[PDB]
């Protein structure tokens, strides 16, 4: 005999985020690859393209790492990669996610600065400044995801069908999981969301009260960006905070543990829909792709 | 493998760097196509603005304004007007003391295929002495179809409306202004219009507008 | 380490049915507690042994279970 | 007009250090890539250093690498060759040689006056005739070969012919084996095929007396020189 | 006066009216002959091999 | 008195029309019908040149067929090494309003001009090393539409004051002014023998000049709108024009009339540049709808299309050896086609 008797276990409807993962992969990888292609050294003669090149690079990296997520969430969290992959791959996933978020925030700040300071800009506005801001965003994302590099490791004893990739928060009392979760929340959904909202509100207030810069396209694109960001990032952040704070003796943590995959897929939906907005609001993006 | 004459490639790269630096330096300047009728105040407006084809350049609030008086070419306009495409604005100025030549020129330059999406800074120059003309020669003389009050304000408003009526594209703006030859403020008006155009272009480049 | 406490407890067992369903009574079923796995008396000799073995397992794990965290978080 | 003047010559004890200055006036010094060659009191030319336009690339000879360094100051229009650990093999006259590199250009066109600095896988070119007597009004041929073929894959053969009149700086005669330098009389003509090269003078004049040096510019070298005596 | 320009124009017309004109058949034949003669040395009409193509 | 000779002028016009009608015993279309078609010529962009920043308006090849000239709104006149995509020179212009440029047949001098009414001639082979301006030819009262070098010491410029002139570069004077165009001259091309040239103005007429006598030899008036480009046939006994009605016409000098018209119903945009090939069988025309067309000059069929420019092509010219054709566009890009 193997054991007493096996069970195949439920795989709830929240695990059915496979559909979202595959949809995001197929709609993002080719679109983001071509967006990187057009927004590249071919178009890296203007400052306005560096931001979208960096954002599309982060999006493409996240989408290319998505197949690991798709093959793991279906595999019931059993991990079939080496421990060195368990230490580097999820940290790269988190790095690309937070790089995307912070690059979106910096793009919003850049448009706000262009609107409020058109004469201060065009004096100090070059490829160097855009590259410096993108590097700052990437460095901030790396600083955020360091606690994934230092603590994530796999373990498997008295399990044979499974080995699982997890996180080591041992040491002193000094709650580390809660501190890391609060840091991630503050630097990924409060400060970036606040910068987005403030910059876009000020941008609209300045542009609409002029009758020359006034346009409904600006309203549509900024509203779409902020609404997509909030809708597709709120469940992920709130579930992360809940799993960080709720005790392991789950009063209601079972539902959130089931919905983790759904929330992460919803988070990836925004990554998928960033290029959609970029190409639907472009200056002739399809023509540029045909020409380039 | 390149020979020892890869110094030619080095020189080419140095030339490219100098060209890029010159281009980014020139992009920081604002180009204005100054236009209008003969003796309409173009010379007066440039002289009050602190300074063949003649280019007038001045700096106002950290912007380098370049004004091109294209009135020196007594040839076919259509054969060289495509040169002045991609200018920030057209500082069109008229003489209120005059007139239908100005209206015809404004109609020609407002609906031109190159200048469809280019803002126009309209100056009703020399409005100080237009009161003297309107006090003795009513606007009915210049505009036979004009009927209504012959007051200074109403006549000026009617002339401004006639000039703005030659505009068809709703995506361009005509910032009308009056100069009266006192000036000391036309630079501010040009600066504000150029600021609007710059912000609109920045929004266009980012996909917002 | 606590890794070897399972054998220290299992030394009291003396029958192949308990032996099988203790060396496989202990497990990593993240989705269950003891009562969930034992929804039947999987004969009489396993309910006895597996109860103790799974209690040992779940007590030893919970101090630092090192559970899986789904990638992306 | 174009004029390069050098300063920094003198008597130095061996092992010391000294800097040679090349004050260049009369041309766009920034865009030119100035060289630096030397000539021993009783020998031929020997390339020393090279600094390009904008100081973006610098080269040295094997016998001088490390000890020396070349520096250019475009705003002051001067060329510096800081020499350190001087040895008795550095007793020579140092020439500051112009060169501008682009398609159709003529490198080594202008040469400096020179400063007498005295102290108390390489392509080698050989000129067989050490000296050949000549008479005015006749036609004479000077030929030098090279160990490696100088004809690059782009169809250009990189051979330069220089003439050094007695007590004068060398002057470019032929660049790339066929093109006459600007101002050289049309009497001189160049020829060659890959490795063997020849320079022919028709109706030699009494002013052409001097030593002829052929240099390869295929990669980072002169010849012994054929002195013509009337 | 306004008659000098008209006199110049009529003089120009008289001068250029006396140019001997050959039939368009001869001109077309000459054009065909030149094109046929130089067809063999046209790197655009007849594609040159990549060995002799300097832009490949 | 004016009408008394205006009637004579009209009679002379009718007489030349009748003479040209009598001389047209056939047409090129029914003579070259037995010639096999040139087929479909596909050209690929071998080299692209990405140095300019705004609106290349003109271009001229070198006699050595390796060095280009490029004049753009950026105020730079950069000449390229077309083989290796290298910039061997970068000439900053005093006035960025440039409408034309030329490379001397000897290669020593490069000219330029535009809305500044001045043909400034730049010396390349200077002893100082840089590219100075040798002479600034002034005297025109209209924009310089085109300018070509007869040799190192003679240049002919087509200006916007309805006149062309022949200059002496050493002295800087108008050696022989040409007049007779009612509208402003927009184009100019020199015959291979250099003894005569043609010019096309906005009066929809192209006239045949001669640099020695200074008079006007023949007038060709088959167009309907402003002429923007002219080029001789390689043998120098015909030329092809290009106007705003999207038709290129081939006039022949001997018969003094128009042989063929290269018009298609799918094009309604004027031509900006026209040039033949080395043999003269092709006819490369640069149209306003962002792309170039090649025409079978003996059959009028569209041999092919040269697309790849994102904006209007403003200049076009094949090399002397006929190896390649360069097209410059308002997209600030040059392309070399083979």
């Amino acid at each position: 005999p193997a054991d007493g008797i096996h069970l195949p276990k439920r795989q709830p409807g929240d695990v059915a985020a496979l559909i979202i993962y595959s949809v995001v992969f197929l709609v993002g990888v080719p679109g983001n690859a071509l967006v990187v292609w057009v927004t590249a050294f071919e178009a890296r003669r203007a400052v306005n393209a560096i931001w979208f090149l960096n954002l599309a690079v982060a999006d493409l990296l996240s989408c290319l790492a998505l197949p690991v997520l798709f093959t793991t969430v279906l595999n019931h969290n059993y991990w079939y990669f080496d421990a060195t992959a368990c230490i580097v791959l999820p940290s790269l996933i988190l790095l690309n996610m937070y790089a995307s978020i912070l690059l979106l925030a910096t793009i919003s700040a850049d448009r706000f600065l262009l609107v409020f300071k058109p004469i201060w800009c065009q004096k100090v506005r070059g490829t160097g400044l855009a590259w410096m801001a993108c590097g700052v965003a990437w460095v901030l994302a790396l600083l955020l995801t360091i606690p994934s590099f230092v603590y994530r490791e796999a373990y498997k004893d008295f399990y044979s069908e499974h080995t699982v990739c997890g996180i080591n928060y041992g040491g002193g009392s000094f709650p580390k999981e809660k501190a890391v979760a609060i840091l991630r929340l503050m630097v990924g959904f409060v400060l970036p969301l606040l910068t987005l909202n403030i910059c876009y509100t000020f941008l609209l207030l300045r542009t609409w009260s002029r009758k020359a810069t006034r346009s409904t396209k600006t309203l549509k694109v900024v509203m779409a960006v902020v609404i997509c960001f909030f809708i597709f990032w709120l469940p992920y952040q709130v579930t992360g905070v809940m799993i960080a704070w709720l005790p392991p003796s789950s009063p209601t943590l079972k539902r959130v543990e089931k919905l983790n995959s759904l929330c992460v897929s919803l988070a990836y939906i925004n990554c998928c829909v960033n290029p959609i907005i970029y190409v639907m609001a472009g200056q002739g993006f399809h023509g540029r792709l045909l020409r380039s | 493998l390149s020979a020892e004459e890869r110094a030619a490639l080095e020189r080419s790269k140095a030339i490219e760097k100098n060209l890029k630096e010159d281009g980014i330096s020139a992009a920081k300047d604002v180009k204005l196509l100054l236009l209008g009728a003969d003796n309409s105040g173009k010379s007066t407006i440039v002289k009050q603005m602190k300074i063949g084809i003649v280019e007038t350049h001045f700096t106002f609030k950290n912007l380098h304004f370049r004004l091109f008086d294209v009135g020196g070419q007594r040839s076919e306009r259509k054969k060289w007007i495509h040169c002045f495409e991609d200018v920030t604005a057209i500082i069109f100025c008229v003489d209120l003391s005059d007139m239908h030549e100005s209206l015809m020129l404004f109609d020609s330059i407002c609906n031109n295929k190159f200048f469809i999406d280019t803002s126009i800074i309209l100056f009703l120059n020399k409005k100080d002495l237009f009161g003297e003309k309107i006090k003795k020669s009513p606007l009915t003389i210049c505009f036979p179809e004009y009927t209504g009050p012959n007051t200074y304000e109403d006549a000026a408003a009617y002339i401004q409306a006639q000039f703005e009526s030659k505009n068809r594209s709703p995506n361009k703006e005509i910032y009308c202004h009056m100069t009266c030859a006192t000036d000391t403020n036309n630079a501010q008006v040009i600066f504000d219009a150029v600021t609007d155009i710059i912000i609109a272009n920045n929004l266009r480049g980012c996909g917002l507008y | 380490l606590l890794r070897q406490k399972i054998e220290e407890q299992a030394a009291k067992y003396k029958h192949s049915v308990p032996k099988k369903c203790c060396y496989d009574g202990a497990r990593v079923n993240f989705y269950e507690t003891c009562e969930e796995r034992v929804a039947r008396v999987t004969g009489p000799l396993c309910i006895r042994a597996f109860n103790e073995c799974c209690t040992i397992a779940n007590k030893i794990r919970k101090e630092s279970p090192h559970k899986p965290v789904q990638l992306g978080r | 007009d174009v004029q390069l003047v050098e300063s920094g010559g003198g008597l130095v004890q061996p092992g010391g250090s000294r800097k040679l200055s090349c004050s260049a006036s009369g041309f766009a010094f920034s865009s030119f890539g100035m060289h630096w060659v030397r000539q021993a009191p009783e020998k031929g030319l020997e390339w020393v250093a090279y600094i390009s336009s904008g100081s973006g690339t610098i080269y040295y000879a094997d016998t001088v690498k490390g000890r020396f360094t070349i520096s250019r100051d475009d705003p002051k229009n001067t060329l510096f060759l800081q020499m350190t650990s001087l040895r008795s093999e550095d007793t020579a006259m140092y020439y500051c040689v112009r060169s501008i590199y682009y398609y159709g250009s003529s490198p080594f066109d202008f040469w400096g006056q020179g400063t007498t600095l005295t102290v108390s896988s390489d392509i080698v070119m050989t000129q067989a005739t050490s000296s050949v007597p000549v008479t005015p009004g006749e036609s004479v041929s000077i030929s030098c070969r090279s160990s490696k073929s100088l004809l690059h894959s782009n169809g250009n053969t990189y051979l330069y012919w220089f003439l050094q009149r007695p007590g004068q700086s060398p002057q470019l005669l032929i660049y790339r084996m066929s093109n006459l330098a600007s101002g050289v009389p049309d009497r001189f003509s160049g020829s060659g095929s890959g490795t063997a090269f020849t320079l022919t003078i028709s109706r030699l004049e009494a002013e052409d007396v001097g030593v002829y040096y052929c240099m390869q510019h295929l990669e980072y070298t002169f010849g012994a020189g054929t002195k013509l005596e009337l | 006066a306004s008659i000098a320009q008209a006199r110049k124009l009529v003089e120009q017309l008289k001068m250029e009216a006396n140019i001997d004109r050959i039939k368009v058949s001869k001109a077309a034949a000459d054009l065909m002959a030149y094109c046929e003669a130089h067809a063999k040395e046209d790197p655009l009409l007849t594609p040159v091999p990549a060995s002799e193509n300097p832009f490949r | 008195e004016l009408d008394q000779l205006r009637q004579e002028a009209e009679q002379l016009k009718n007489q030349i029309r009748d003479a040209r009608k009598a001389c047209a015993d056939a047409t090129l279309s029914q003579i070259t019908n037995n010639i096999d078609p040139v087929g479909r010529i596909q050209m690929r962009t071998r080299r692209t040149l990405r140095g300019h920043l705004a609106k290349i308006y003109a271009m001229h090849w070198g006699t050595d067929s390796r060095l280009l000239v490029s004049a753009s709104q950026d105020g730079k006149l950069i000449i390229w090494d077309s083989y290796t995509t290298n910039k061997v020179h970068a000439i900053p212009l005093r006035s960025s309003w440039v409408m034309t440029c030329a490379y001397a047949p000897s290669g020593n001098y490069v000219a330029c001009g535009g809305l500044d009414n001045i043909c400034s001639i730049y010396n390349l082979k200077t002893r100082e090393g840089n590219v100075r301006v040798s002479r600034e030819l002034a005297g025109h009262t209209g924009y310089l539409s085109c300018c070509r070098f007869l040799d190192d010491n003679q240049i002919v410029t087509s200006s916007g004051d309805t006149t062309c002139a022949l200059w002496d570069i050493e002295t800087g004077q108008q050696t022989t002014t040409f007049t007779g165009h009612t509208g402003d001259v927009m184009s100019l091309s020199l015959a291979p023998d250099t003894r005569l040239f043609v010019s096309g103005a906005c009066d929809a007429s192209a006239k045949l000049w001669d640099v020695r006598e200074g008079m006007c030899r023949q007038t060709f008036t088959g167009h309907e709108s402003d002429i923007n480009a002219i080029c001789f046939f390689p043998n120098g006994n015909a030329f092809a024009t290009g106007s705003d009605d999207a038709t290129c016409r081939l006039f022949d000098l001997r018969a003094d009339q128009e042989l063929m018209t290269y018009s298609h119903d799918n094009i309604i945009c004027g031509i900006t540049s026209v040039s033949f090939s080395k043999s003269g069988r092709l006819l490369l025309a640069g149209y306003d709808d962002f792309n170039c067309n090649v025409w079978d000059a003996l059959k009028a069929d569209r041999a092919g299309v040269l697309a790849g420019h994102d904006n209007r092509v403003s200049c076009l010219g094949v090399t002397d050896d006929g190896m390649a054709v360069a097209t410059g566009s308002w997209d600030s890009f040059l392309k070399i086609w083979n």
